[PDB]
RNA sequence: AGUAGUAACAAGAGCAAUGUGUCCGUCUCUGCU
RNA sequence: ACGGACACAU
């Protein structure tokens, strides 16, 4: 009942060594004196454990095995002796012992095992009714980025999982802290309810629940899917060439398919316009493509996504839309305007250079979702007048927060203090507009009194809210009124009716532009479940790492074929479905002109014999399939868009996108050896070039017996047989003549 | 005062005091008035409970000397040990956790209390001290030198003697401020350092560049 | 190149290249320069405005809650009350016993901060007096070879360390090679 | 993509020589004062102690 | 973690145990006063 | 002799750092088809 | 949280 241990504790105290530690040693001092050990310390247990399995007793156990396991074996085994002391709670065990415990000890009618490691049963069951599709042998590209490989609970982070472990477990221990969450406290009772009555010790019962709520995450290599149930398998759905298609077993996660529709969603939508029917390619892939072995079409008529993207893929096929989008979980629906996006440098609050996302252009808003409510006017960079709604007096004050990280005017990007990392430790980007938002929750006081005031009228149905959290009915805030019944229901968790056009732009009955392809957001996650675009328009995995390797990979083994078309009537080499989405890659503004330098490039290989450069026609290639412009400018390399970040392509030369390397005779792209072009080295080599210069010939190194040097773009003013040395790029000079 | 408090207050509550001093991190020489103000907290919350009990059909009675107390003593112990204790209690009587360590708790009314002592007016520590304790369930109690003392909702759950009692020592220990001459400092009396000690400070001006011959003129340039 | 010193409490000969003779060859040197040290410093703080002020925060409010405790989690640790390698909690046990057989108390609240207190108000200290571990041989037969060998019986043994003895003890790093 | 195309590129795959007998506890002092400037004066005390004591270490 | 000894943080630990399972039921009245008076003989030898 | 290699073993006390990352766990015998 | 193993640099 609590007697024995205070009995103990008297007979411990008696003792006069024990007495002086009991009363000089702190709790703080007992981590300490825990942990003090005065022996020789043992190493190489591997050895230790190779040698020790020789002897006849290399286990020490209990002494109560002498009451439980007997002395002799059935074939004359001993199972256990007695040490070389006298009371010693301690005996030296044969492993014939636990072989004879396994065989003929006490069966027990109570095991523990599948209640405590309930997580790997998890697992084997998603293994044993999973299912296996073909292996797909290709280059596969994987990036190093932070997977969870323990999902946890959905509502817990790691910190507060703990503290609900030890509310469940160890509730008197807890000390000061209590729990700040009611998903912690619903959680609790949960737990504290299933657990009651259990005969486990308590330490593998706090650890059989950091299995079940803690994420955990690491960085890992992955080619595909993210998600924690495709990264458990990660061993055998991916390798070093190849690809094994697995589904696991059981049914998927809510929130990851609603990632992964999103992504899934703007790849199609992406890849349908540089297609010569937008329309019709967007049907063709959206009634193909599956996500995790379960169609999309299905998907997208049961799912209540409002993204942009899926909006277009919904009303192509018929289905309504919902049109909002989501800043931190909220419906962010717009009411009227127009906007289009364009990226910038700008400066922040911390003194470093961001590449923000900022919507130029006016649009009116209707926010609101849950728990308040929101009519945003705004435009350029200008939280103009937002009547805010909300149900209690403090759920506006957070959501005022939300408001004013989405506004991104020039008082919000400088009113940031703290320190804010728009990259993680391994240099990874992170996305600009969440972090703001996440970092202005609890430091508020820089976006209410750098925001200032406004003066307004009293009129009523108004109210006010003060940097200093004052209600008013004199003064308020720029830009942020408070009002009392808001805007009703059924107007936003409507879904409309639409209709779509050749060119996927939506227009409703009234013809509200509410959907047009140039505002879908170009950037490229990594889905949380696969997506199979089983289609004769995309490529095996999408990405834009994929889409570089896969196109000059088919280059290369086409290069018979193309190589003819490229001799005679060339046009129809540029018009290839294979190059088209490669053009996703290369910004708009950039597509005309590059396919423009291009084929006049690929005209001077023609005109100009012997200068046949076959590994130059193939890294120019990909970049002709757009209608030309007649824009004589010069280009050195040619930027692309990959994760954010363009990579550049040198006209003339190597460079980390396409190199070419005479050691093994192969094209490396991005790393990937993407295959040997034709072995025709003796051909080539040439000396006079044309395929680098628009309008120019190379002629050989330089040589200073024709005047100065000048560079790519001060090449306008020339004439006709006149040479001269040029910077060519990558630290060299050749002798370069503008021809007749 | 040191020795006035040496003088007139329990070997137990100045050792309490002690030890409730060094927890918070300042010897009881340094600070003295503060030594006193603890002890006095301390010995009020003594009296509080001395001779106070439940029995076995659950009638308070008062004694001298198979009884168990009516109050739990939180105030003196150490912080995570006085938190052990009031987190078994909340959740033996499932209530709310308070978010500051209360001085006591009272089996009885089943309640927590807090006990200020002041030099002051009663009132105006009081509602300071009910503003900082704003949002639990305690029971304030604020004594007083002055020989008032105010309740929580004018409710009591202590008797007359033991309250007379409180404020009678507390008017002896005033009074005994007074003729010592202390009672100027006492009832006008409301970070982190590291140091070098010499051998150090002469190590720590032989590690430097050869044209220093100081730590803190380095430390300057 | 440098300047040679006596240190004045440990007696040692100490040696300062800093600020020395600029190199004059492709040879390693020791001769950095204070200035251009502080220069670079000054750059790294330049080009990432609030960094150190955000690592400092960071660090101040790590040293107000870390515990003494912290120092056992290293490997074998040199044992100065020894004069010899033991396990970290065992050298942070024993330092810890010889400071509050002294009366270096600060310890005692299980802060790390006081502990460093402790460390650098025993400098002052004239005389330390710790526990060693002494040995007692004695010539006894082995049974099962029949050969004499020496029975080696270690004990406790309380000597007193100067106050330059133990400066030198507690600036003390043992040394052993890399397996 | 910090570089314009008329660039060459070189990596050094380097090592240094001697790297811990080479280093300083006087500059370490340095590097420790200067990026505590503007701290409280007892952290940049405590934090300065460890390059004072490696600047008068002794080798068993 | 704690600054108080092992001794006292056992012996508090143990009276505020025996007092909550007094409360809870989970003990008799000599029962309790059996710990009680082991804890007070445990400080009598603690004092000395 | 031999192992070995900048210093040892060839019996008669067995000397394991710091930092970072990843992974796992929670006290009289010798027989690898 | 603590421990063990392995890798790398010093
Ligand atoms: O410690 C408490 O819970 C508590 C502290 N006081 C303040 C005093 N005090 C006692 C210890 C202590 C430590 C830090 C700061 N003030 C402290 C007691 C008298 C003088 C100051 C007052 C109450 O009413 C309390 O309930
Ligand atoms: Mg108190
Ligand atoms: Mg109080
Ligand atoms: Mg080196």
């Amino acid at each position: 009942s609590g007697m024995e241990r205070i009995k103990e504790l008297m007979e411990m105290v008696k003792n006069s060594r024990m007495r002086e530690i009991l009363t000089t040693t702190s709790v703080d001092h007992m981590a300490v004196i825990k942990k003090y050990t005065s022996g020789r310390q043992e190493k190489n247990p591997a050895l230790r454990m190779k040698w020790m399995m020789a002897m006849k007793y290399p286990i020490s156990a209990s002494s109560r095995i002498r009451e439980m396991i007997p002395e002799k074996d059935e074939d004359g085994n001993t199972l256990w002796t007695n040490t070389k002391d006298a009371g010693s709670n301690r005996v030296l065990v044969s492993p014939n012992a636990v072989t004879w415990w396994n065989r003929a000890g006490p069966v027990s009618d109570v095991v523990h095992y599948p209640r405590v490691y309930k997580m790997y049963f998890d697992r084997l069951e998603r293994l044993t009714h999973g299912t296996f599709g073909p292996v797909k042998f290709y280059n596969q590209v994987k990036v190093r980025k932070r997977v969870d490989i323990n999902p946890g609970h959905k509502d817990l982070t790691s910190r507060e999982a703990q503290e609900v472990i030890m509310e469940v477990v160890f509730p008197n221990e807890v000390g000061a802290r209590t729990l700040s969450s009611d998903a912690q406290l619903t959680i609790t009772k949960e737990k504290k309810e299933e657990l009651k009555n259990c005969k486990i010790s308590p330490i593998m019962v706090a650890y059989m629940l950091e299995r079940e709520l803690v994420r955990r995450t690491r960085f890992l290599p992955i080619a595909g899917a993210t998600s924690s149930t495709y990264v458990e398998v990660l061993h055998l759905t991916q390798g070093t060439c190849w690809e094994q298609q697995y589904t696991p077993g059981g049914e998927a996660e809510n929130d990851d398919l609603d990632q992964t529709l999103i992504i899934a969603s703007r790849n199609i939508v992406r890849r349908s316009i540089v297609a010569i029917d937008p329309l019709a390619s967007l049907l063709s892939m959206c009634h193909t493509t599956s996500i995790s072995s379960e169609p999309l079409v299905e998907i997208l008529r049961s799912n209540p996504t409002d993204e942009q993207a899926v909006n277009i893929c919904k009303a192509a096929l018929g289905i309504r839309i919902n049109n909002s989008f989501s800043f931190g979980g909220y419906n962010f629906k717009r009411v009227k305007g127009s906007s289009q996006r364009t990226e910038k440098a700008v400066l922040t609050g911390n003194l470093q250079t961001l590449t923000m996302t900022i919507f130029e252009g006016y649009e009116e808003f209707n926010v609101s979702g849950k728990r308040a409510s929101a009519v945003l006017k705004k435009g350029a960079q200008r939280l103009i007048q937002a009547i805010i709604g909300g149900r209690t007096l403090e759920d506006i004050l957070n959501l005022m927060i939300t408001l004013m990280v989405f506004s991104q005017e020039e008082k919000m990007l400088k009113a940031v203090r703290g320190d804010l990392n728009f990259v993680n430790r391994a240099n990874q980007r992170l996305n600009p507009m969440y972090q703001l938002l996440r970092h202005f929750q609890k430091d508020s006081s820089t976006l209410l009194k750098n925001w200032g005031t406004e003066e307004i009228d009293p009129i009523m149905g108004i109210a006010g809210i003060m940097p200093d959290g004052t209600i008013n009915k004199t003064q308020t805030l720029m830009g942020v009124r408070l009002s009392q019944g808001g805007v009703d229901e059924y107007s936003f968790n409507e879904r409309i009716r639409v209709n779509i056009d050749k060119y996927l732009r939506v227009r409703n009955e009234k013809g509200e532009l509410l959907i047009s392809p140039e505002e879908v957001s170009e950037a490229q996650g990594q889905e949380k479940l696969p997506i199979n675009y089983n289609s004769s328009l995309m490529w095996e995995v999408n990405g834009p790492e994929s889409i570089l390797t896969n196109t000059y990979h088919w280059i290369i083994k086409n290069w018979e074929l193309l190589k003819t078309q490229w001799m005679t009537d060339p046009t129809v080499l540029y018009n290839r479905i294979e190059f088209e989405p490669f053009q996703t890659l290369i910004p708009k503004g950039n597509r005309a002109i590059y396919s423009g330098f291009t084929r006049t490039l690929f005209q001077q290989m023609r005109d100009v014999e012997g200068t046949f450069d076959s590994i130059q026609i193939i890294k120019l290639l990909p970049f002709s399939a757009h209608p030309p412009s007649l824009g004589r400018t010069q280009f050195s390399s040619f930027t692309l868009n990959i994760r954010g970040a363009p990579l550049r392509l040198l006209i003339r030369g190597n460079s980390q996108v396409f190199n070419y390397n005479q050691m093994e005779n192969v094209i490396i792209v991005l790393g990937k050896s993407v295959g040997s072009p034709e072995r025709s080295i003796l051909t080539e080599s040439s000396s006079i070039e044309s395929a680098v210069l628009r309008g120019f010939l190379i002629l050989g190194k330089a040589n200073s017996k024709y005047g100065p040097v000048l560079t790519i773009g001060e090449l306008d003013k020339l004439g006709r047989g006149e040479k001269a040395n040029v910077l060519i790029g990558q630290g060299d000079t050749v002798l370069v003549m503008k021809r007749k | 005062m040191e020795n006035f408090v040496r003088t007139n207050f329990n070997p137990m509550i100045l050792e309490r005091a002690e030890k409730t001093m060094k927890e918070y991190g300042e010897n009881p020489q340094n600070e003295g008035n503060k030594f006193a103000a603890i002890s006095t907290h301390m010995e009020v919350c003594f009296m509080y409970s001395d001779f106070h009990f439940i029995d076995l059909e659950g009638n308070t009675i008062v004694k001298e000397n198979m009884l168990k107390h009516r109050f739990e003593i939180i105030e003196g112990q150490e912080r995570n040990i006085a938190w052990t204790i009031v987190n078994s209690i909340c959740n033996m009587t499932e209530n709310s956790k308070p978010r500051f360590l209360p001085d006591l708790y009272d089996y009885k009314t089943n309640k927590f209390i807090e006990i200020g002592v002041t030099r002051r007016k009663v009132e105006d520590y009081y509602y300071e001290k009910a503003s900082k304790l704003k949002g639990e369930n305690v029971y304030i109690h604020i004594f007083s030198f002055d020989g008032e003392e105010m309740a929580t909702d004018d409710e009591y759950i202590l008797d007359e003697e033991s309250r007379a009692r409180i404020k009678t020592r507390l008017f002896v220990l005033r009074q005994e401020l007074a003729t010592a001459g202390l009672w100027d400092s006492f009832r006008q009396s409301e970070e982190e350092e590291f140091s070098y000690p010499p051998t150090f400070q002469r190590l720590a001006n032989q590690s430097l560049p050869p044209s220093f011959k100081d730590y803190h003129q380095f430390k300057a340039y | 190149r440098g300047i040679w010193k006596t240190n004045s409490e440990t007696g040692a000969q100490q040696l300062n290249p800093i600020d020395g003779p600029l190199p004059e060859d492709n040879e390693p040197s020791g001769y950095a320069q204070t200035d251009c040290v502080l220069e670079l410093i000054e750059g790294l703080d330049r080009s990432h405005p609030g960094l150190f002020e955000t690592a400092c925060q960071e660090t101040i409010d790590a040293i107000q809650q870390t515990r003494v405790d912290k120092l056992t989690q290293g490997r074998q640790t040199y044992d100065w009350t020894l004069n010899r390698n033991q396990p970290a909690a065992t050298a942070l046990a024993n330092t810890i016993e010889v400071f509050r057989k002294n009366g270096y108390k600060l310890n005692e609240s299980g802060r790390l901060i006081d502990f460093l207190k402790d460390v650098l108000l025993s400098f002052e200290n004239d005389s330390m007096e710790v526990t060693t571990h002494f040995q007692k041989k004695k010539r006894i037969r082995d049974n099962h070879s029949k050969k004499m060998i020496t029975q080696r019986t270690i004990g406790k043994k309380r000597v007193k360390l100067t106050k330059k003895n133990y400066l030198i003890r507690a600036l003390t790093l043992n040394t052993m090679t890399k397996d | 993509a910090k570089s314009t195309d008329e660039e060459l590129s070189y990596t050094i795959t380097g090592d240094n020589t001697k790297w811990n007998e080479n280093q300083n506890p006087r500059i370490f002092l340095a590097m420790v004062l200067r990026i505590t400037a503007g701290q409280p004066e007892w952290f940049r005390d405590l934090l300065a102690v460890a390059p004072i004591m490696f600047s008068n270490k002794v080798a068993r | 973690i704690g600054m108080a000894s092992m001794l006292d943080a056992m012996l508090s630990r143990a009276r505020i145990d025996a007092r909550i399972d007094l409360e809870s039921g989970r003990i008799s009245s000599q029962d309790f006063s059996e710990i009680t008076n082991t804890c007070k003989a445990i400080e009598a030898l603690k004092r000395q």
